[PDB]
């Protein structure tokens, strides 16, 4: 009973996230279990079940009567829930087949920026007065940061930081280049 | 459906 | 928990490797997986009672061993570039799938030649005065560039202690030349603090990059410095 | 431990001369499992006799059913011959249609 | 109370090669599977129509478990011979019975997992499905081994979970036979044995399941001490047979009554000659 699941799910902080998984070929001696893999880590157990709805401190697991699908429910997601989620159908029989992974679902989590103030700033090197970097920051989370088309300009994807004591979150992206007439006002346009 | 296989005696 | 070693390893085409894993305490079964970038773990084999009990779709040059104390080896010889992957170990009790527990993996990169390996260059860029005046916040940017393979861990340290608040690091590095299969990488990071905190000259800021590179036993012949495992940093003091 | 087989020989249906039936030899309560069971017609062994799959009871003693198609007549004599480590000679139980 | 039960027999054979491993599985009094390691190419085999339509994955996974179980039992037989310091020249028998009884809530009523060596109790899982009862000092070696490996937790997971779920599936797919009792068809025969005596024999044929009770009464009081009973026996078609006989004085036949209790009967039966 191999599993299939969406390639990706997008979400915002504080919402309920549901990831559904299809496994039409599930058998009576198969159970359902979900793992999450954070960057720099191995997969980590979330929850397991057979036919009954399960709820623990991390998620709920919904299993319809025919067991041909299952849905992982994350109650109020935060940025720290960004991970790849794996739905597995596992052999219940001892010394049966070891757990076989399918592809998995990449979950991304955005923040709804309050008072966005998108701007591009130029930063100067700590050691150098020759090298410099451009910072696009404080834009809303639906902003798409296009990749570089100039082969000697580099533009990173967006990234959200959390100034926790200040109750403040902000998105940013970085652009840099070594060429002569690289200016920041046009780097992200 | 048979049980899986555990330890030998 | 499951103990895997080493965390990172570089080998050249045609070499051989031994990866090691000790199961979680109370577990006596070990399962090995290969996880290439952008894929799920692929099952190699499972060992119990010192014997291979089942095997996935992997050739005989992938071989295993399990000691009486339940610890395990994954041995791969005649390494190819396509063997580059995160190698994961999972442990369990008596070949049950319940309680399956994974280690953190061994990141193994197979490269064509030792001279494909480059350490990172690290630079820190000080906050824009325009940002400070407008927002009363100050964003520092760290760039780690020119490294290969992608064996880096970046951290920020403020007055000798690692910080996580106000930090965000690219989840993926950029390929400096995307058309090259062995392109060197660049990675960016930001640390945002209040303007008053940055304006204190007694505050010390450091971006620190751990690079996992060549070993003592790798023979280096090039004129540039040997790209050994190393810690590269850039730093700045606050400016009034 | 060793246990001597109990033997019952009987028909699947009440015997009627001239109509097809099944001749059964039910061997039970024995240990160990190695046993030889032959169905006899007028003292000669019947060919192609089938038997059930080896099972056992709650006291661990084994039981098996040997059976074959047959059409009883008035004077055809049928029996079951069983040998087991617990039996010095084969035990021969004649078929009695009233039992 | 429905049940699913598996019966494993492993018999060593000096010089003839690997030990022979035979497994049979039942639901109530109906067999549905057999495995024999001595078959041409050994595989789990259907014995009841309500598993014959299970697909190839079901039968492949059943077969894999039986093959691995045979290999483990061979090791067990070797260890047991060492425990008892017995000879290679002798053949020995390891038996296992396990299964689940279905409770009124559709979950486990009781689980069991019991072993015998050479016809005697060896070790048994207790009804708590957590602890073991060893029969002698040799079985205590196994008990310590299984306690260290937490074997009981592995078995409990099957008995409380997979076993019950298989049984419920089988009971539904084989509903028209497994949940329909077949009432006994009954009659009384008469055979003079001596010459003021005659045997009255009360017959019960074609009933399912096997549980039945046959009783003779003379004047309303049970004739238990003078009643010959044969053990319930298979008809060969999935049903069972039994009879009870008494020797009565010629002319007193009309006093005797045979009484039949069976699940397929709405009320107990009373028969006379
Ligand atoms: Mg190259
Ligand atoms: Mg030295």
């Amino acid at each position: 009973a191999k599993t299939t699941q969406p390639i990706s799910v997008d979400s915002y902080e504080g919402q309920e996230v549901n990831i559904t998984c299809s496994h039409n070929n599930i058998a009576t001696n198969d159970y359902i279990t979900w793992y999450q893999q954070f960057p720099s880590q191995g997969p980590r157990f979330i929850i397991q079940g057979y036919k009954t709805k399960v709820t623990n401190e991390v998620a709920s697991l919904f299993i319809p009567a025919d067991r041909k699908s299952s849905t992982l429910s994350l109650p109020r997601v935060s940025l720290s829930d960004t991970a790849v989620y794996y739905c597995l159908v596992g052999d219940m029989d001892q010394a049966g087949t070891a757990l076989i992974f399918g592809k998995g679902t990449t979950l991304s989590v955005s923040s709804d920026i309050q008072n966005p103030d998108p701007a591009v700033y130029q930063l100067r090197d700590s050691k150098s007065s020759d090298k410099s970097v451009c910072l696009f920051t404080d834009f809303d989370s639906q902003t798409n940061v296009s990749q570089s088309k100039d082969s000697d300009v580099y533009i990173t994807d967006k990234c959200v930081l959390d100034m926790r004591s200040m109750d403040f979150k902000s998105n940013s992206a970085v652009a840099w280049s070594n060429k002569s007439d690289f200016a920041c006002a046009n780097a992200f346009n | 459906g048979a049980d899986g296989v555990g330890k030998s005696a | 928990g499951v103990t895997q070693s080493p965390t990172h390893l570089i080998k050249t085409r045609g070499q051989q490797v031994t990866l090691r894993c000790s199961p979680k305490s109370g577990h006596d079964t070990v399962s090995w997986y290969q996880q290439a970038l952008g894929q799920g773990p692929q099952f190699i084999f499972q060992y119990y009672e010192e014997e291979e009990r089942q095997r996935g779709n992997f050739p005989d040059r992938f071989s295993g061993h399990q000691f009486p104390n339940y610890s395990s080896e994954l041995n791969v010889n005649a390494l190819l570039l396509g063997d580059s992957a995160l190698y994961l170990c999972a442990s369990s009790l008596g070949q049950t799938n319940y309680g399956y527990t994974f280690g953190s993996g061994t990141r193994l990169t197979v490269v064509e030649d030792l001279r494909n390996v480059f350490p990172p260059e690290v630079a820190v860029f000080e906050p824009s005065e325009a940002e400070i005046s407008h927002t009363q916040k100050a964003t520092l940017v760290c760039l780690a560039t020119g490294f290969y393979p992608d064996h880096v861990e970046l951290s920020w340290w403020v007055n000798g202690k690692e910080v996580h608040s106000g930090v965000c690091t690219d989840p993926q590095p950029l390929k400096e030349q995307p058309a090259l299969n062995d392109s060197r990488y660049a990675l960016s990071s930001r640390l945002r603090v209040s303007a008053t905190f940055w304006q204190n000259p007694r505050n010390h800021f450091r971006c620190q990059v751990q690079f996992y590179g060549l070993s003592e036993n790798d023979e280096w012949t090039q004129d540039r410095a040997k790209p050994v495992t190393q810690i590269v940093s850039a730093e700045a003091w606050g400016r009034a | 431990i060793q246990r001597t087989p109990k033997i019952q020989v009987y028909s699947r249906h009440p015997a009627e001369n001239g109509k097809s039936n099944f001749l059964n030899c039910y061997v039970s309560g024995f240990h160990p499992s190695d046993i030889e069971v032959d169905l006899l017609k007028n003292g000669e062994r019947i060919e192609k006799v089938e038997h059930s799959d080896l099972s056992f009871s709650k006291d661990w003693s084994f039981y098996l059913l040997y059976y074959t198609e047959f059409t009883p007549t008035e004077k055809d004599e049928y029996a079951c011959r069983v040998n087991h480590v617990t039996l010095s000679q084969p035990k021969i139980v004649k078929w009695d249609r009233d039992m | 109370s429905h049940s699913m039960r598996y019966f494993y027999t492993a018999v060593s054979r000096p010089g003839r090669g690997e030990p022979r491993f035979i497994a049979v599985g039942y639901v109530d009094d109906t067999q549905f599977v057999q495995f024999d390691s001595d078959a041409a190419s050994p595989r789990g085999e259907p014995r009841a129509p309500w598993v014959e339509q299970e697909g190839p994955e079901y039968w492949d996974r059943e077969t894999q478990k039986y093959k691995r179980q045979a290999q483990t039992d061979r090791v067990s037989l070797r260890n047991l011979r060492g425990y008892y310091n017995q000879s290679e020249a002798g053949s020995h028998t390891l038996q296992r019975m396990y299964g689940c009884d279905l409770g009124p809530d559709g979950r486990l009523l009781r689980g069991y997992n019991q072993f015998a060596y050479d016809g005697k109790d060896y070790i048994a899982l207790n009804e708590d499905l957590r602890s073991w009862t060893a029969a002698d000092k040799a079985a205590q070696i196994t008990q310590r081994k299984w306690e260290a490996a937490r074997e009981a937790e592995q078995r409990r997971a099957y008995l409380e979970g997979t076993c019950v779920e298989w049984l419920r599936r089988y009971l539904e797919n084989g509903k028209k036979t497994l949940q329909r009792a077949e009432h006994p068809k009954t009659h009384v025969t008469h055979h003079p044995v001596s010459d003021h005596e005659a045997t009255l024999r009360c017959w019960a044929l074609g009933f399912y399941p096997a549980e039945i009770t046959l009783t003779w009464q003379r004047d309303g009081e049970d004739q238990t001490q003078d009643t010959e009973l044969v053990e319930t026996r298979p008809a060969g078609d999935g049903t069972f047979q039994k009879w009870a006989a008494v020797v009565v004085p010629s002319g007193e036949e009309q006093r005797y009554t045979c009484h039949v209790q069976h699940e397929g009967l709405p009320e107990p039966l009373t028969l006379r000659w």
